[PDB]
């Protein structure tokens, strides 16, 4: 039946007109099957036989799933239909659901055809049922309800369901309802018998609005498979993740693999793909066969064991602290788990090593904290208490003097090495008794021929000729040479604008192999003072 | 009361800005606030056929237990046709200026039927276990550029009596705010304000103090190679502002590869040069004037230890105003909190003086800023902003400002 709900006023994009694509030709079989279908629909009030009027049209098809089924191709009408508010594309996360004594899912599939269509837009949904060959004229119809496959259907149906549920939600607020696609997940902490009664009241309420009730066969039950998870009464889990075992792997095979494994590195502690990813070097085709090395074999072998391990999360309890602990897995790599009760994690994850220009550990930690804060606010509507592997002293020393605004919400220190710290701290004033290197670097930016060197107050000097370099590189090398030729305490004078950058941020990681060599030297000294002077 | 036809600028389509995640505490508040506005007929729930969106959130400025709703119409404002309010140069010239939030005055005027949709906004939900609660306005919305303009005739009318009764006081309106300035003694000033409040209820700045602090080069007993190298670096850069600034004689005291710690006796020439450079920096660079046809820019540098420097200008190096801000009591461990107060402080000064907000260059990462700024925001308005990388020298230079 069709819901006695008010229609939503739809329109075609700015000025555009209804689609006019022509009906694909079909056989006498498929045509007779469609006529059958469309007659059953016309009767239910879903569609309407129309006439000469309508200049618009859409291609109707016939697929077999094993009786014949209709399939209207609304791509063109969809390109011409107005835009609607996102049909809610923000994917919830299990870790965010509050535990409920009972959850019941209600199916409202063909509900799409249960909601009427703006009778003003209906004309644009005109389609045609062909005649045998291309003989006489075909039968013509129009939709009186939300067509499956049309741009506005999911949004309008959601909107519609929402209005219809407002009364029920008002009456019993101790009940939670989640609208997802064609499903309604109804949860509550009532007693099973009372719960069951409310479901029936609701189910009964929806019936009133032409939104039919599923069968017991179409009736799904716990655990619930949702967007890839398995939600159980007391905990949630990840659906079993399987890896294809073979004695032949194509480029495409290895890339898909790497894909699934990279995905899993989130929930699973230990997934590694370095050796497998190496197999993609110099590949010449998606179907090329690359023999897995020994290491790629050892790796792909170890991951299989990991994925066989049981990893589950817990649900959200609004009355317990929200906690987040972070670990530095390696340079530029972090792991985090958010939990309330120790050992029972709500969620976990990791942020990959993003090879870039130049930054430092405290900064990257700071960014991992931020991404997590935004994540929690989205999932739980509040930010967690942080347990970070860095001393309050280290933090206060770094943040207080850094050139950029930065901040970490309420946190605590947890001594779970490795600890994050400053690899070096340039001196605040020149070092007395430490040699002073006056470094300089020049290079013909065209011939890429240059020299790099220094002269110290102690009379020590050097100059290296570099083949195929840049201005920057000679400047930086001038400094590098100074660092490696000097003692554990150095004063370094340079006119390199870049260095001025190092002074301000004092990075401990960069993308430049050179800056990185300099960072290692910097870290090695006991004291180093870098002074910039205009060129 | 009727509705004047309001439109988007030629070719502009409405805003479609996404709602940033809100905390549960804030969502609950907007829900309450909005339910009550719905009852009073100020806003109405909308359908999915409305694709527009403007971000909304909740703040707390003066009152404690109370939550205020703040809608970010910057985008809609940029796309709203042009009309406005006249700016009085006398404002800045007042001993005291107090700001008053006259945002409620708009809840009385209906908003054009056809323009309403462009005001769509959404209350988010936790974990998306619920569709957003969509709304659009029926009445002039707070924070919208067209509100004060349309309620313009009604503001002069209700303000005229007070302006006539007191022709020695200047009243300026920007957005939801009303900046009231006079010279009266503190007590008499405040008492004179409530007179306006009461009048309004039936329908503490000090610009003169705002100094224009100069640069002061360091003076020293003895100068080291390092000291000279540093003075020279700043002077050099500063010559981008003042061309009479020179470092020739000073730079000469650097010829040689001496220890960074060695003391260098200043020649008399290096001294006169230093003396000439000091004089030059005793006053702002001549010829810098405010140009209405151009945008005002506010650049901020994090100096450290709770200190921040800023410069308002329109052309590089031609500062209309420069200054410093020291983190207020309690922001000790929060950069983001100090930065937001500075923006509010710099924006308010800006409004007072030229009647418009400047565009900011913020020394903070976008993600950092957007995640927390509303936590400390208290103004009814919102300036424009972009995020930048503070040049090492610009900070070093303005660090030299006099105290
Ligand atoms: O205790 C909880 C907590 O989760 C929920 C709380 C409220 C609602 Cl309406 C749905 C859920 C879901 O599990 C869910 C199922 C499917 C999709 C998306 C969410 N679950 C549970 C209880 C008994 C049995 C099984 C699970």
């Amino acid at each position: 039946p069709i819901s006695p709900i008010e229609t939503v006023p739809v329109k075609l994009k700015p000025g555009m007109d209804g689609p006019k694509v022509k009906q694909w030709p079909l056989t006498e079989e498929k045509i007779k099957a469609l006529v059958e279908i469309c007659t059953e629909m016309e009767k239910e009030g879903k569609i309407s036989k129309i006439g000469p009027e309508n200049p618009y049209n859409t291609p109707v098809f016939a697929i077999k799933k094993t009786k014949w089924r209709k399939l209207v191709d609304f791509r063109e009408l969809n390109k011409r239909t107005q835009d609607f508010w996102e049909v809610q594309l923000g994917i919830p996360h299990p870790a965010g659901l509050k535990k409920k004594k009972s959850v019941t899912v209600l199916d409202v599939g063909d509900a799409y055809f249960s909601v009427p269509l703006d009778e003003d837009f209906r004309k644009y949904t005109a389609f045609t049922i062909p005649s045998i060959n291309n003989e006489t004229p075909g039968i013509r119809y129009q939709y009186n309800v939300l067509p499956q496959g049309w741009k506005g259907s999911p949004a309008i149906f959601q909107s519609s369901m929402t209005k219809i549920l407002e009364p029920f939600r008002k009456q019993n607020p101790d009940i939670v309802i989640y609208q997802y696609m064609d499903d309604l997940y109804v949860g509550s902490d009532l007693e099973i018998g009372q719960h069951r009664t409310k479901i029936e009241e609701l189910r009964q309420h929806l019936l009133r609005w032409g939104l039919t009730t599923p069968d017991k066969k179409h009736q799904k039950e716990p655990p619930f498979l949702w967007m890839g998870y398995e939600l159980h009464p007391d905990k949630w889990t990840v659906q079993p993740i399987v890896l294809p075992e073979k004695d032949s792997w194509t480029v495409n095979d290895i890339q898909k693999l790497v894909g699934k494994l990279n995905w899993a590195s989130q929930i699973y502690p230990g997934i590694k793909v370095r050796q497998l990813c190496k197999l993609l070097r110099g590949t010449k085709a998606l179907t090329e066969v690359i023999p897995l090395t020994e290491e790629a074999e050892l790796e792909l072998a170890e991951n299989r064991e990991i994925l066989k391990e049981p990893v589950h999360g817990v649900y959200y309890d609004p009355s317990k602290d929200l906690i987040a602990e972070i670990q530095k897995q390696g340079q530029g790599q972090w792991t985090y788990q958010i939990y309330q009760e120790p050992f029972k994690n709500l969620k976990t994850g990791k942020y990959a090593r993003m090879r870039g220009a130049h930054t430092n550990d405290v900064k990257q930690l700071t960014e991992a904290v931020q991404k997590i804060t935004t994540e929690s606010i989205v999932i739980w509507g509040k930010t967690p208490k942080f347990k970070l592997p860095i001393q309050k002293e280290t933090w206060e020393t770094w943040w207080t003097e850094y050139w950029q605004a930065t901040w970490i919400p309420e946190w605590e220190f947890v001594n779970t090495p490795p600890l994050v710290k400053l690899w070096y701290q340039l001196e605040k004033e020149p070092i007395v008794g430490a040699e002073t290197f006056y470094v300089d670097g020049a290079a013909n930016r065209e011939t890429k021929l240059g020299k790099a060197g220094y002269v110290t107050n102690r009379g020590r000097q050097k100059v290296v000729t570099l083949t195929d370099t840049t201005n920057q590189k000679t400047e930086l090398q001038a400094i590098y040479l100074a660092l490696q030729d000097s003692g554990l305490e150095v004063n370094i004078v340079t006119d390199s604008q870049y260095a001025l950058g190092i002074i301000q941020a004092q990075p401990d990681q960069s993308e430049s192999e050179l800056v990185n060599q300099i960072i290692e030297q910097l870290i090695k000294k006991e004291k180093v003072y870098l002074a910039w002077v205009p060129a | 009361i009727e509705t004047v036809p309001v439109k988007l600028k030629p070719g502009m389509d409405g805003p479609k800005v996404k709602q940033w995640p809100l905390t549960e505490e804030k969502i609950k508040a907007l829900v309450e606030i909005c339910t009550e506005m719905e009852k009073e007929g100020k806003i109405s729930k909308i359908g999915p056929e409305n694709p527009y969106n403007t971000p909304v959130f909740a703040i707390k400025k003066k009152d404690s237990t109370k939550w205020r709703k703040l809608v970010d119409f910057r985008e809609l404002n940029k796309r709203t046709q042009d009309f406005g309010i006249p700016h009085p140069a006398g404002l800045k010239k007042k001993k005291s200026v107090t700001v008053l939030d006259v945002g409620d005055a708009y809840f009385s005027v209906p908003l054009d039927e056809d323009f309403r949709k462009y005001t769509a906004f959404t209350i988010p939900s936790i974990n998306n276990e619920t569709p957003g609660i969509r709304y659009q306005y029926n009445v002039l919305p707070q924070g919208w550029k067209g509100s004060p303009a349309i309620f313009q005739s009604s503001m002069t009318k209700i303000l005229e009596p007070f302006r006539k009764q007191n022709p020695d006081i200047v009243i300026y309106q920007y957005m939801d705010d009303l900046y009231v300035g006079s010279d009266l003694e503190i007590g008499q000033h405040r008492t004179k304000i409530e007179e306006l409040r009461q009048h309004l209820l039936r329908w503490e700045l000090h610009p003169d103090k705002w100094t224009v602090q100069p640069i002061v080069l360091p003076e020293k007993d003895s100068w080291t190679v390092n000291d000279i190298q540093k003075l020279v670096g700043k002077l050099n850069w500063a010559s981008q502002i003042y061309p009479g600034i020179k470092v020739r004689q000073l730079c000469k005291l650097l010829r040689g590869t001496k220890a960074l710690t060695e003391v260098i006796p200043l020649t008399e020439e290096a001294e006169l040069e230093l003396a000439e450079n000091r004089e030059i920096l005793k006053e702002p660079v001549h010829g810098v004037y405010y140009d209405p046809s151009k945008d005002l820019i506010a650049e901020i540098q994090k100096q450290g230890q709770g200190q921040w420097t800023y410069q308002i200008y329109q052309e590089p190096f031609k500062n209309l105003k420069t200054g410093k801000y020291a983190r207020m009591r309690g922001a000790h461990t929060n950069d983001v909190k100090q930065l937001t107060e500075a923006v509010q402080k710099i924006t308010t000064e800006s409004i007072v003086i030229w009647g418009k907000t400047p565009k900011f260059k913020l020394p903070i990462q976008k993600e950092t800023w957007e995640t927390w700024w509303t936590e400390y925001w208290q103004a009814t308005w919102i300036p424009e902003w972009e995020f930048v990388n503070t040049p090492p020298l610009v900070k070093l230079w303005y660090q030299l400002e006099k105290e």
